């Protein structure tokens, strides 16, 4: 029943600032401390600070004391965090959390859904889709590997399906890689009976809603 | 000259008070202890200050003088304790009030009595607590440690003013 | 600030095994709290105050320890138990989280099926060459791919990515991509990736000749 | 005789130590303060100990001794200060460890810094708290007060052994 | 929803001992402190002590440290308090209460219904009911006062109604008084038109369930 | 241990206006908590941590104060507000409760209707004499009854009991009972109770002669 709600993502130009919100529901907002937590794939979980909306006392981790600023609307039941002077170091997931005194120690008993921040200067870019054509150079044991390469798009995500979703067995879609150009690239592959590559038609359906891209690519055994 | 017997007496009293404050300061108070205690400064300092009371032996000018000249070396070593002790105390008083320049692990039988405690940081993570009595205890203990260290500093300095020929 | 060290980094067990994982603090703490996270969600509270199960946690779990040394234990692992576990402390400022432990499922060794794709004509007409080396359905995760072009070792010009583990057969799939300029792609004849894995008695190379089709 | 100049020097050092420990003990630490502090003893004791250093005067035997006879009264009153000071400390050390024989309201500008604290009872009403750090903070403060008072006791006792001379 | 259930009352011989219980429901019993409180009309509210069922640590007020003993069943979710060497001083209401840490301080957020303890050597005694007959010596302004005296019963309570409950207007039943013989006495009165004391029938119906007494007394002006 | 004093002991107002009550500690406290109790129930929590209303408490109430001095205030009293209020503290060991404040409803002054009942014939056959003096529907509560027998003042031989205040007319009723042995009841002729009250310009005596019927 108790819940915390956050927006899903933010896009920010470098050096600008961003403000993101956590809204409470189902409990007496002014009676508990609200805490903020940062996660990254390189340094795990780090604690930013807290606010007591009952009176506006705050506390900060010194390492972030120059970045963050915590405030609360005592009437609207909304907490805000503001971050200033963003750099590539700040791309991370940020959570709000509620803490309660329970069983002789504090613990974080409820967590928000999390907000993702991307720091990037890059504009929206629609992808180019290139086939990984099946071939004798891709035939094995009565199976062939084939796929689609979704090259150079921004921002995430891309969705891939095959034959409008009629083909699903053996599909592996890999996590996107951020490239040195700042674009992303992704690939998806599937294995099919190599005996019928000459008779069966396979089309991947690529959608990139942020760019409204909707592209169908036929995949057929034209080697090279 | 005749001041010398008196000076020796003063030096001895000043040496005993270091043993007293050094013991009192070693009472369990967390995982971190002041540098001077981990250095054991108060015990050696006091011991050297007492031995340097040798001038209580007075001027035995019998034969070649029986304040044996090695005593001048004896006097000379004790001056080394006054400087270093003063510098140690003025370093510890900084570690309490801006940040850890150093941290030292205390001694194991001390930790057995205060394993969950520190005094070098003292502010709660939970802002609801900023008026809880639990916090007022920690500031009071910091104030006692600053007091003890400042008294040690001044009485140690009171050697260097006089422990020289 | 005190730091919590977790071991092992990757923990491996079959269903019905007993397993244990440990956290050691640099200093003694009042309690340890444990959290579970899976890809794509917020962490969940799991054990609070060293030994009390949170709401709905299955009875398979238990927690124990004191002072500087703590442990969490699972009596009979099950396929849903696969997650990352973080320990946490509140004894001092700031509160800190451990480096995490990742829990896998054991299975038998499976050698990868390897496939290689030359560039498409549409990519060459755009001015780009991408070479993809594919390793399919293998175990263990640990594998190595070296690119060789005309027997010359490539370096610093490739990226690879691996799927999450499949929930039904516990295998992995891996792709590596080599990217060159078109002008460099057509300077050579033989392009190769070399695959080494525990399931292979020797490296297997799949390669093709440019301009041979 | 020639011990007397030394004894005076010792008495002066012993007097300065009371000013030091008396000030340190008065650091804010709760609504109740030790009897000796509320009696204000540490100041008057030390002052009279230094005054009774009047035997610091040289024994000028100029027809009748320049240690004017009123100084003997001075010395005697300082002995009264020594006895009373010892008794007050051995009373306070009991009030910390069994129960309040007396309670004393401290001083208003002291209370301005520790209004919600008492060191004379120290056990939580909530048994979940018996391992909370706040309790270890309180017991550590009690141990510091027992220390300071015991050192005051022994150095005060060190007058009565000799101020009769 | 959280509830603490206690038994209603206890009768104890002097100098014996009594044990009373407080059963919890609706929450994790082992995770909160349980507190006991005493109420009397003389001293008001006094705090007896507490138990933490999570491990069995206890704390007592010194003034009661010789009387009480607190224990908990970690499995059955039941607390117990035992009292020993009872005297007339112990007749009071006893409450259990649940303490939580909330809004920056402790508070007692849930309370039990309370157990009443009576210390008395006396046996069960059925009352004698005497009429306070209406008369000219009880006539005023067109109204007459009449009543029933329920004298000397034990223990409490007595219930009084009039004409099987058909008369309720103007009835005042006074609180029972404990007498120096250790019995209780009570009286109930009602004012009716004085013009009709000779014509109307008024009967009080007295029930004392502990003694199973059920007595009807006609109240009429005809006695003095 | 620290003690909390409350004032006034009894407080009174007319519906619809402001009233205030104080609790003063002998030493400064971090917070005060307020409880409401009515006859025949457990206390209810009412205000926690000096100024936060508990669940369901009507917005008429507010709480304020700091240090040693605190107050609770009611903006517009209503007939349901009648109860006893205790302040409470957790600052030191043990926790303690105040002596309480009782809240009345004012009304106009009403003089008592007085009645007297001689002993019943049935009681005299049982060897007991009870004399009841009744004061009906009066306000304010303060009243005094003196028993006189043949103009001689009785003492130490009477008990009296009063209803609570009736919620529909706000008056009180009191009964006082004099009890004598039968042998002492028949030693005298004139038996009286004397009533004094603010609504009476002089005491009113109701009396009878024994054997007058
Ligand atoms: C000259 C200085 C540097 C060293 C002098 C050492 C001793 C005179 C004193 C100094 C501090 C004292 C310690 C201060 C506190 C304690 C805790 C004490 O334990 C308790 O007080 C609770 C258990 C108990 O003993 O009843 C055990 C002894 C000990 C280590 C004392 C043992 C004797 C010590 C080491
Ligand atoms: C600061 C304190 C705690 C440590 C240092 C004290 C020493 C520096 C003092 C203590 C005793 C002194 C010594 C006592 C005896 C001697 C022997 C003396 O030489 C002889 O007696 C010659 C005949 C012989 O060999 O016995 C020369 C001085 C010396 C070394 C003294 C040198 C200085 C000493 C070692
Ligand atoms: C021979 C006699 C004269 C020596 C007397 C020395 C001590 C008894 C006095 C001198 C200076 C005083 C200290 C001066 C400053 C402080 C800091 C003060 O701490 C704070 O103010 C913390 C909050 C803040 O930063 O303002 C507490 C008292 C204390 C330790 C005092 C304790 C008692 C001291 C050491
Ligand atoms: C012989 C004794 C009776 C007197 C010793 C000299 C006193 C005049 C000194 C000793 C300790 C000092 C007290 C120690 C601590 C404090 C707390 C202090 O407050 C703080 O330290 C924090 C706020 C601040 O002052 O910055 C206010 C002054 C006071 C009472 C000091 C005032 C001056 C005192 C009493
Ligand atoms: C800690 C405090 C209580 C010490 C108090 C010391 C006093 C009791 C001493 C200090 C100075 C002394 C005084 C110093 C000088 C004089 C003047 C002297 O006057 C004379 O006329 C002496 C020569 C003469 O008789 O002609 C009488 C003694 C008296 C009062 C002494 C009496 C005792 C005094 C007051
Ligand atoms: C001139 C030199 C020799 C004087 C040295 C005096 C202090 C340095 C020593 C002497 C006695 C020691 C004290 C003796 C007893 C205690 C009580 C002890 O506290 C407890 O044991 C609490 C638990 C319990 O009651 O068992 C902590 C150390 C302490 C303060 C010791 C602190 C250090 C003291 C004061």
């Amino acid at each position: 029943q108790v819940q915390l709600q956050q927006p899903g993502a933010e896009l920010v130009k470098p050096g600008a600032s961003v403000k993101m919100s956590c809204k409470a529901s189902g409990y007496t907002f002014t009676s508990y401390n609200m805490h903020w937590v940062k996660q990254t794939p390189g340094r795990g979980l780090e604690w930013i600070g807290a606010i007591y909306p009952g009176n506006g006392d705050t506390s900060y981790n010194q390492k972030f004391k120059g970045k963050a600023t915590l405030t609360a609307d005592k009437s609207s039941s909304t907490a805000y965090m503001q971050l200033s002077s963003l750099t590539s170091e700040d791309s991370a997931v940020y959570y709000c959390a509620r803490s309660t005194y329970y069983g002789g120690d504090w613990y974080f008993n409820v967590w928000g859904a999390g907000t993702t921040v991307t720091v990037s200067a890059a504009s929206t870019k629609g992808p180019s889709v290139f086939p990984l054509a099946p071939s004798s150079k891709s035939t094995s044991g009565g199976t062939a590997a084939l796929g689609c390469l979704v090259k150079d798009y921004f921002p995430e995500p891309v969705t891939v399906s095959w034959n409008s979703g009629a083909l699903t067995s053996g599909v592996h879609t890999f996590p996107a890689v951020l490239q040195s150009s700042g674009l992303y690239s992704l690939s998806s592959v599937v294995t099919v009976p190599s005996s019928s590559l000459g008779t069966q038609t396979y089309i991947c359906n690529v959608n990139h809603k942020p760019s409204n891209t909707k592209v169908d690519k036929k995949v057929e055994p034209k080697s090279c | 000259m005749r001041e010398s017997k008196t000076l020796g007496a003063v030096q001895i009293m000043n040496g005993l008070f270091h043993i007293a404050l050094g013991g009192l300061l070693m009472i369990p108070a967390g995982i971190y202890a002041p540098i001077c205690v981990t250095v054991w400064y108060p015990l050696w300092g006091g011991i050297m200050y007492i031995i340097s009371g040798s001038l209580l032996a007075a001027t035995e000018k019998n034969s070649r003088k029986c304040l044996v000249k090695g005593k001048m070396i004896m006097n000379s070593l004790s001056l080394f304790a006054a400087i270093s002790g003063m510098i140690l105390s003025i370093m510890d008083i900084l570690n309490i009030k801006i940040s850890h320049f150093l941290k030292m692990e205390s001694l194991n039988f001390i930790r057995a009595h205060t394993p969950y405690i520190n005094i070098y940081n003292c502010e709660p993570a939970n802002p609801s607590e900023k008026n809880s009595p639990s916090t007022q205890y920690c500031y009071s203990i910091q104030s006692l440690f600053l007091g003890i260290l400042s008294v040690m500093l001044i009485f140690a300095f009171f050697q260097e003013l006089v422990i020289a020929g | 600030q005190i730091v919590l060290s977790q071991s092992p980094a990757i923990l491996s067990a079959s269903p019905g095994e007993k397993v244990t994982m440990t956290c050691r603090a640099s200093s003694s703490v009042s309690y340890i709290h444990w959290f579970q996270q899976k890809p794509g969600s917020s962490p969940k509270p799991w054990i609070y105050a060293t030994s009390n199960l949170a709401s709905g946690v299955p009875v398979r779990f238990s927690g124990s320890g004191s002072g500087t040394s703590y442990s969490l234990t699972i009596s009979r692992v099950e396929a849903e138990d696969a997650a990352t576990y973080y320990c946490q402390q509140w004894t001092s400022n700031p509160p800190t989280f451990g480096g995490g432990t990742k829990l896998e499922i054991k299975r038998t060794v499976a050698a990868p099926s390897v496939f290689i794709f030359p560039p498409s004509d549409e990519q060459l007409k755009s001015g780009t060459a991408s070479v993809v080396c594919l390793l399919n359905n293998f175990y263990p995760r640990e594998a190595k791919v070296q690119w060789k072009v005309d027997n010359a070792l490539q370096s610093g010009n490739s990226q690879e990515s691996v799927t999450e583990q499949d929930s039904k057969d516990s295998t992995y799939s891996l792709s590596s991509t080599l990217t060159l300029s078109k002008a460099d792609y057509e300077k050579h004849k033989v392009y190769a990736c070399e695959v080494t894995h525990q399931g292979l008695s020797s490296p297997v190379t799949k390669s093709f000749n440019r301009g041979e089709c």
